[PDB]
């Protein structure tokens, strides 16, 4: 990806030997900086809505004329959308994506009938997997506010037409937005960007509103629809030895029809529940993140007593046999997650927006077992644990049962 | 590079267009049919039905041509 500059935005394009092109405009508009709860969902789901130039009718009519596809979601950090089509058609959503920035309408009938149900089943859906609530409600007790609040519009708290065009004033800015073109010759990438864009605001950086705090504390998210249990520790100081250890203690099989290797896994043997370690680097802060789903809450319990063991136990000692294969485990998850067009549109727009340079998956560190040991002994040792239990909540366990 | 895609409206009234209307000329033409040789069975039985149009045609025609003899012919 050469990383450029067209008319004061930041434009990174890598050219391929395929039909097919990506173009992704990576926006500083994640729910960390949203003014409102749920304000970045909206303004998501906003986007490709009418337009002074150009309808939402006449753009998806126009869009399968094309054969294109649009994809867009909101994460903690960005909002991310992307369009996928066949190489020659670059000009038109180049355009499509300057109709949106400078020229979006924000009709409140669009927002009553159109964004705003669209917001709420996607929500649904999302939540349909008791493990996303789990880490959701893990986030909030962890951080509050910022890297705390909500990714998603929720219905408790409702977002206005006015909340959304001021975020929109703010977010659609020179300074917020990221251009990232997947198999786009670059020249000609950053000669469309540089005719497109040149009337779109500068605008100011968009920032989180106070700084990030780390709170230890306990979730009880009472459902009908399922059962998981977080158990995350939150980072001070993000660092990049929790991959490793995220991918050593691992959780999911990498074979079918069995339960896997990695501590965690071993962890559900005898027990219909799956169990994922993730880690969360946000810059400033992070989250080493445990979760198990499953059908029974007593199997959950057993596991989750399990899982914080592993954790201790990997504090203790890991063999080079174990270093290895979390080098080898991670190196694959960092090559995998630049290959996946959502994924690798936001590592670039990161590394554009702010300034954190990628790290290529060949450049991934080895650690050896001291450095792995440290890493989970200082976890084992946290002095603000959180649990967020969803479910049966009565029959889940507890922050100090663990 | 492609700008813009590439199209045109036809022109169209009440939802009908040129091309679709086209495609239904034949069936037209079919119901028609059905239309003549119904309208033209259910009114075989008139008279002048069989003098204008049912005897004149060849052949078939004689089938129409029918002569009470005088003899048994009280009017
Ligand atoms: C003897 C009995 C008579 C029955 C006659 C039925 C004739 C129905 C013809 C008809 O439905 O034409 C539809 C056609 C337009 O097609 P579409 O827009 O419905 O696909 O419509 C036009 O083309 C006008």
């Amino acid at each position: 990806f050469s990383t450029a500059e067209a008319a004061g935005v930041k434009v990174a394009a890598q050219d391929g030997q395929s039909p097919i092109s990506d173009l992704s405009v990576v926006l500083r508009g994640g729910s960390r900086y949203a003014t409102v709860p749920g304000v970045s969902h909206i303004l998501e789901k906003f986007a490709f809505q009418n337009t002074v130039p150009k309808s939402a009718l006449r753009f998806v009519r126009e869009l399968e004329l094309f054969g294109g596809k649009l994809y867009t979601h909101t994460t903690r950090e960005h909002i991310v959308l992307r369009t996928q089509f066949l190489k020659q058609d670059l000009p038109y959503f180049v355009d499509a994506f300057a109709n949106v920035l400078k020229e979006t309408k924000f009709q409140q009938f669009e927002l009553t009938e159109r964004v705003a149900p669209v917001a709420e089943l996607d929500l649904l859906k999302r939540e349909s997997d008791p493990a996303f609530t789990a880490l959701e409600a893990a986030h909030e007790v962890a951080f509050r506010t910022g890297l705390g609040n909500s990714v998603y519009a929720q219905g408790y708290s409702p977002v206005t037409l006015e909340d959304v065009k001021e975020f929109a004033r703010q977010v659609y800015a020179k300074q917020n937005v990221a251009v990232v073109g997947n198999n786009v010759v670059p020249a000609d990438l950053q000669q469309l960007v540089g005719t497109a864009f040149a009337d779109l605001q500068e605008g100011s950086k968009v920032t989180q509103a106070g700084t990030t705090t780390l709170h230890g504390g306990e979730a009880r998210v009472r459902t009908s629809t399922g059962n998981a249990l977080t158990i995350a520790l939150p980072i001070a100081e993000p660092k990049p030895v929790y991959h490793a250890l995220a991918s050593f203690l691992g959780g999911p099989a990498s074979m079918p029809w069995s339960v896997g290797a990695s501590p965690l896994a071993q962890a559900t043997v005898g027990t219909h529940t799956s169990v994922k370690a993730t880690y969360h680097n946000y810059g400033d802060a992070g989250l080493f993140a445990i979760t198990i789903k499953g059908d029974s809450p007593a199997e959950i319990s057993q596991v989750a007593h399990k899982a914080v063991q592993a954790l201790k136990d990997t504090g203790a000692e890991v063999t080079e046999e174990q270093a290895a294969r979390a080098y080898a485990k991670s190196k694959f998850a960092a090559a995998e997650a630049f290959e996946n067009p959502d994924s690798s549109a936001s590592v670039i727009g990161m590394e554009l927006l702010s300034g954190v340079s990628r790290i290529a998956p060949e450049n991934v560190q080895k650690f050896t077992p001291a450095e792995l040991s440290e890493a989970a002994a200082q976890l084992s040792a946290s002095a603000k644990p959180v649990v967020a239990a969803v479910g049966q909540v009565h029959a889940l366990p507890f922050a100090d049962e663990l | 590079y492609v700008k813009k895609p590439s199209y045109k409206i036809v022109p169209h009234f009440l939802g009908f267009n040129i091309p679709t209307v086209s495609k239904w000329i034949p069936i037209f033409g079919i119901w028609g049919a059905a239309a003549g040789i119904g309208a033209l069975f259910l009114i075989e039985g008139v008279p002048r039905t069989r003098q204008d149009i049912l005897s004149k045609i060849p052949i078939i025609g004689e089938h129409w041509i029918r002569e009470i003899p005088a003899s048994d012919n009280p009017f």
